[PDB]
């Protein structure tokens, strides 16, 4: 009722956890007649009460006394009834949870914050993030400096203006960060590896965007940015080849175009599966649950489930698969770089680089496609099964061992 | 960094299609006919800078250059509610109000006559573009201006911006009706030649298929050119929805080209739309798109050539269940609802997009299919046959011989017929496993 | 009780009015007052140091008394009873023709119950920025002099160098008169307490 | 010390603009149309002394001397509700009620005849100024009186006060309307010559641009001379707003001129106003950068790459200078304004207060004064019109009656030369090689 841990002598089976957990269980003294689910309900209740009082300083309103009277009647009961105690606790909990839900949905603009997270942390504005990549390419090509983050944020504001985002009061709440080991006075090997995003989380959403949650959001941002960078580089190499379509095509140019097209096809199909089948599906489910519920905890759980499904189906939790996917994206970027540097016939050096990229990409795409088909066969992941189907829909990948574009340089 | 695209509307048909395209874009972005953002559309998630320019006074100006060899359409645009949408300084109009007379050579001479005005407009639009990728010419291959002047503009764009894309929306005439333009096959061949040599991608808009769609699905008896241009504008809006409205996939033209055109010569694109009706599920949408009655491009269904898809992108705009999209793709694969390239894996991509919040959509979900399919070769073969039919008979050549492009010979028509034959044959090979060796 | 006390301070002793008065007068925020006051002072001085004038606060005070009818921020009870004084008599041990050093201390009276919010420690910094802006006004006075000298007529090269330097100085001065003159002035005018905190005015 | 500025109002247009300017100043200072400070405005924080003088009876009297060779404007001021605003002793009217007849030479001869009456007013205002910075002449460049007599008065002021600033508000004739003054091209050339040689800063008030703004943005069908003079008075108020309303930057006319005119002959400033109908710093800057809000008709010469040397934005209302800086930064990122290529982008911001007596629907309004080489197109047009008249001896019969034009039109040809040099200097100032 007051969030007050009156435990000067360590006598209560509840102890204060490390303050960011403001509360914790004293499991060693917890009476067995208090079910774990009931101790958890009490923990949630008292955490919510303490957080409400602590923020009125910075939820049951007038019913505190009513529940106190009910508890008094229970204390006046000659026998302890766990059932009646839990029923009263559950009623109080439900009232509190409904009040918090109303506060979070109406008072905290959860929909606005989720749209911001999607657009920025999740690169939901793919055209905006493309324009941002184009603006920041020069700043993020080099390792980050103490000013590289500033220049990148200026470029981001300029890109928002270019996309008529000038009216969004959110850019001043959002600041691009650069992981720079010179900021502390390992330094990021490139500005792209150093690039982060900052989101000015407003109350109460800082309750939700815990450090683990913000780390997951940063991981998602990094993954989407990596995929988009590989895609954009492959598209640029295609554009360079089309710019040279009127030039005499050389065998190396045909090989570059074929390898680039296959790498791009594979990476695009993977990205589509992850974003639409995995990421978009899980995010739509989260948003639907949140808009369908009047329980703030239910909304939180639905969002957590959305993000967990996105991370799982993106292979992020499958560390070897994630590493192989990152290697594939980097190979696609390298192929696009080779083509963009040599839109014409390759010199002996560019031709050697192109042949190395072709062979590497064919090997990695073969491994990826075989892995994806195996994953679809062992785990019914909609998005992995879609990826494997897209890879070998014509059995071209199956015949190439899964490789998109195993045709000699 | 916005990536603006300049739309060049050529001749009567091109200008009318451009006007309806700008109307559709305005409706999707909530922009008034005067270029002002509607209050309900001020907070749109769409990227307007791609197709419109923003003035300092919140005026939206189309990145559109209107070129016509006939005054009727330019005057209709200047008298339309959208007259203020286009930048007047980006509009070049030939002073010789004689038009091209459905003559490719006359259209070329008109492009030459308005070259300075046209290239000044193109350069103005490029400088008014944050990341101008290239020019998109919306024209008809059968007319004079859109065909002849379109080929001239394709040549001049290829020369001036050899690193910039030259895309064409080339409206192909109805194959089942006798074209009133006896030189129409020459105009079509010249436009196909220019698309093949100086354009990266030519989207064929077959009036025969547009009429078929209007009759069977829109119940339009004798579809008018206005209705065809409205369909074109709807197609252009749905195809540009991922550029103008930030989506999750295919948000750049480079990526679009790299996904759709692995072979520069196989640049004839078929279109498909679903639903084609005057709650559409992902599976029902995909089934209708795979239905020949819902394809918006007149490609011959040659039974001799086992046409196949090189690549397919389905852009689905609106409230779409991704699980139903996945189920629809799976059902299409199992049912072989789409034929894929035999020399590569079946490339079927699906982009999810939102509908414009500013445009009223009668359909909770719409879809466009872009497919590279070898039966388009039957359309290219038809165009080549029409060119050869005119050139072998010297039909409608008296007016061409007066124009510089045809004054000495018809070699541009014969080369265009050859190019369209080669395109048809390459599309058929692309239906074949030997396409890589074709 | 605390709220009522601080509200009485705010609404009766006009602590915010005192703060704006000290900004106007002790920090020289009134233009077209200063750009005649300092010019007329320089007519009795010039080239940095005073030439044996403005050594005692009677000449400067009487110039100020003549100037006080003319102002762009003033003519208020909180802009009256201004104290203009010297903390250093104007005698250099090497008078120089090129100099911009001007230091004088302008203060604004604040009543006793508000002189716990508007301490002397804020007025001294306000006078330090008054002296900085006074040196700037002397520099723009001399620039006006030299423009008049050119106007009433090597010359072109000197004017070119003057324009280049004046450009650079103007950009520097606009940076200073954004960071030190704008954001802190905004957060000192829109900073007075209005819930009625006695402490908050002092902290502001 | 006060810094009084004497306004010399020449001819019908000059007198009407001066009257509306004094009305605007009265409204900004809380002065009634009779020149009396309103009781609610006696303790105002507005600086009335910049543009008005305060009489011993708390009456605010404009520091304006109205000199005309034609009775219509002086009589209109003395018969207006604002007759008590102007000092009657500061009104000179030529007893020869013939005016200059739209003849520059006749205006010059009239200025010579009324020299004493005008210079007595100018000297009275200077002595009535505690720290007189200079004289501001409000005249039209296209008429007879405002051009010829204006040039004469400019000469005499330059001789008597060679250390005092001479600012002009020079009205260039309409190029698109048939000038009632068949000699207008000659008058315009002579006035442009006098602005170039004897003024430190000329704020160009183009009646063509004012009409365009009134029609497209103010929805004024066929703007009347009264509406044009109201626009002129608004411009003059915006130019004097940093003097009359204490701001943080550019609070004096001397500083304004020095910021706007780095080259004494290239002193023609274009004006822009917004709104023309919550103004943000960015929305203000975007409207000022909108051609429909610029109050100067500059030719868009496609051959000469004109450029801005400097831009000063006078923003009236409660404006945060840090938000002004952020708005300028956003304008730069969007490249909404072209700046001089040979120097850093000069964008200055003057903060001014709105009139306390006028209801402002907009929390923030803005005027832009910009030195931009496309202003040269107006001087080029005036020079071409002069050369067109002189080569045809057009409208010379009225000039030949005046001593300056009795023998030849060499004064017109010299004025055309001066205006050509001004145009060429404006183009060079658009170029890195201007130095």
């Amino acid at each position: 009722l007051h969030g007050l841990l009156l435990d000067q002598h360590e006598e209560f089976f509840i102890k204060q956890g490390p303050s960011s957990k403001q509360f914790s269980l004293r499991v060693e003294i917890l009476p067995s007649y208090i079910p774990v689910r009931v101790a958890e309900k009490i923990l949630f209740v008292g955490e919510s009460v303490q957080m409400f009082e602590n923020q009125n300083v910075n939820i049951l309103k007038d019913q505190e006394d009513t529940f106190a009277a009910e508890l008094h009647r229970l204390k006046q009961q000659p026998l302890f009834s766990l059932v009646d105690f839990e029923q009263v606790v559950d009623r109080i909990r439900s009232t509190v949870a409904e009040h918090l839900w109303k506060l979070m949905v109406e008072e905290s603009d959860l929909l606005g914050q989720l749209k911001i997270i999607k657009d920025f942390y999740l690169l939901g504005r793919g055209e905006l993030f493309q324009a941002f990549i184009d603006t920041a390419q020069h700043m993020l090509k080099t390792p980050p400096t103490a000013v590289t983050e500033h220049d990148v944020n200026v470029a981001f504001q300029q890109s928002a203006h270019k996309v008529l985002l000038d009216d969004d009061n959110l850019l001043p709440l959002l600041h691009l960060t650069i992981e720079y080991h010179g900021k502390e006075h390992e330094a990021p090997a490139s500005g792209w590896a150093a690039l982060g995003l900052s989101y000015k989380v407003q109350w109460p959403l800082h309750i939700l965007f815990t450090p683990a949650v913000l780390e997951k959001y940063n991981v998602v941002f990094k993954y989407l940015l990596s995929v988009r960078r590989v895609q954009a580089e492959l598209q640029h190499c295609w554009a360079l080849q089309m710019q040279r379509k009127h030039l005499k095509s050389n065998q190396t140019d045909a090989v570059k175009w074929r390898l680039r097209n296959h790498m791009a096809f594979l990476v695009d199909n993977l990205q589509y599966y992850l974003q639409v089948d995995v990421l978009e599906s899980q995010f739509s489910q989260l948003l639907h649950q949140i808009n369908s519920t009047r329980d703030f905890e239910s909304i939180r759980l639905a969002h957590d489930h959305f993000l967990s499904n996105l991370l799982a189906q993106s292979f992020i939790l499958l560390k070897p698969v994630f590493h192989c996917l990152n290697e594939i994206l980097d190979l696609c970027h390298s192929f696009c770089s080779l083509v963009s540097q040599n839109l014409g016939p390759l010199d002996e050096r560019g031709a050697a680089q192109l042949s190395i990229l072709v062979k590497g990409f064919s090997r990695q795409s073969s491994l990826l496609f075989k892995i994806l088909s195996s994953v679809r066969n062992h785990q019914i992941n909609s998005d992995l099964a879609q990826l494997l189907l897209r890879l070998d829909y014509n059995k071209y990948y199956t015949q190439a061992g899964g490789t998109l574009g195993s045709f000699g340089m | 960094m916005p990536r603006e695209i300049i739309t060049l509307q050529l001749g009567q048909c091109g200008n009318q299609i451009g006007f309806e395209f700008w109307k559709q874009l305005c409706a999707e972005h909530g922009i008034s006919p005067e270029g002002i953002v509607e209050e309900f559309a001020t907070e749109g998630t769409d990227r307007k800078d791609v197709f419109f320019y923003q003035a300092d006074d919140e005026h939206y100006i189309p990145r559109a250059v209107l070129l016509d060899l006939e005054p009727r359409v330019i005057h209709s645009i200047l008298n339309s509610p959208y007259a203020k949408l286009y930048n007047p300084e980006n509009i070049y109009l030939s002073e010789h109000g004689g038009g091209a007379g459905n003559n490719w050579a006359s259209g070329f001479s008109q492009g030459e006559k308005i070259h300075e005005d046209i290239f000044d407009i193109i350069d103005r639009e490029a400088d008014g573009s944050d990341s101008l990728e290239g020019f998109v010419l919306c024209h008809s291959i059968a007319g004079g201006t859109g065909s002849g002047l379109g080929s001239y503009l394709l040549e001049r764009l290829n020369d001036r911006y050899p690193k910039k894309l030259v895309q064409t929306y080339s409206v192909f005439p109805n194959q089942d009706e006798m074209s009133d333009v006896v030189v129409q096959p020459y105009n079509s061949l010249l436009t196909l030649k220019r698309l093949t040599q100086n354009a990266d991608c030519v989207v064929v808009l077959d009036n025969t298929a547009l009429n078929r769609i209007a009759t069977d699905r829109l119940h339009i008896q004798n579809p008018s050119f206005s209705q065809i241009n409205q369909l074109v504008s709807t197609i252009m809006s749905a195809s540009t929805t991922t550029l103008r409205y930030p989506g999750y996939m295919n948000n750049d033209l480079i990526g679009l080209i790299a996904s759709l055109i692995p072979t520069p010569r196989l640049h004839f694109l078929m279109t498909g739309y679903t639903p084609l009706t005057t709650k559409t599920t992902v599976l029902d949408v995909m089934r209708r798109l795979l239905q020949p009655k819902n394809v918006m491009v007149s490609t011959g269904r040659d039974r001799q050539t086992n046409h196949c898809y090189i690549a397919i992108l389905n852009i689905i705009q609106g409230e779409v269940d991704p699980t139903q999209v996945h189920k629809s793709l799976q059902r299409i694969r199992e049912r072989k609802l789409a034929n894929f390239i035999p020399w590569g894996p079946a490339s079927i991509q699906v982009a999810l997009s939102r509908k414009s919040p500013y445009l009223p959509s009668a359909h909770r979900v719409s879809g466009l299919m872009m497919a590279n399919h070898t039966s388009i070769s039957s359309l290219f073969e038809s165009s080549c046959q029409q060119y050869d039919k005119l050139r072998k008979r010297e039909a409608f050549l008296e007016q061409f011989r007066k124009e510089d492009i045809f004054k000495e010979n018809f070699d541009e028509l014969d080369r265009s017929r050859e190019v369209v034959q080669e395109l048809i044959d390459e599309y058929h090979a692309a239906t074949r496993p030997d396409y890589i060796s074709w | 009780v605390n709220k009522a006390a601080v509200d009485y301070f705010f609404v009766e002793l006009h602590l915010g009015a005192h703060f704006e008065a000290l900004r106007h007068f002790l920090l020289m925020e009134d233009g077209e007052f200063a750009q005649s006051l300092s010019d007329l002072l320089f007519e009795k001085l010039g080239a940095g140091q005073t030439p044996g004038e403005l050594l005692s606060p009677l000449v400067l005070n009487s110039v100020l008394s003549k100037a006080l009818q003319y102002s762009l921020h003033g003519d208020t009870p909180h802009a009256a009873n201004l104290s203009f004084a010297l903390k250093f008599l104007p005698e250099a041990f090497a008078p120089n023709a090129p100099d911009v050093l001007s230091c004088l201390e302008l203060r604004y009276k604040v009543d006793w119950p508000l002189n716990i919010v508007v301490t002397e420690g804020c007025l001294s910094r306000y006078s330090g920025i008054f002296s900085f802006l006074l040196q700037l006004k002397l520099m723009m006075w001399t620039l006006k002099d030299v423009c008049f000298h050119l106007k009433r007529t090597q010359f072109r090269q000197l004017q070119l160098f003057k324009h280049e330097m004046q450009h650079f100085v103007k950009v520097i001065q606009g940076y200073i008169a954004n960071q030190i003159l704008h954001v802190t002035w905004c957060e000192f005018r829109a900073r007075l307490a209005s819930v009625g905190d006695l402490e908050e005015i002092q902290r502001a």
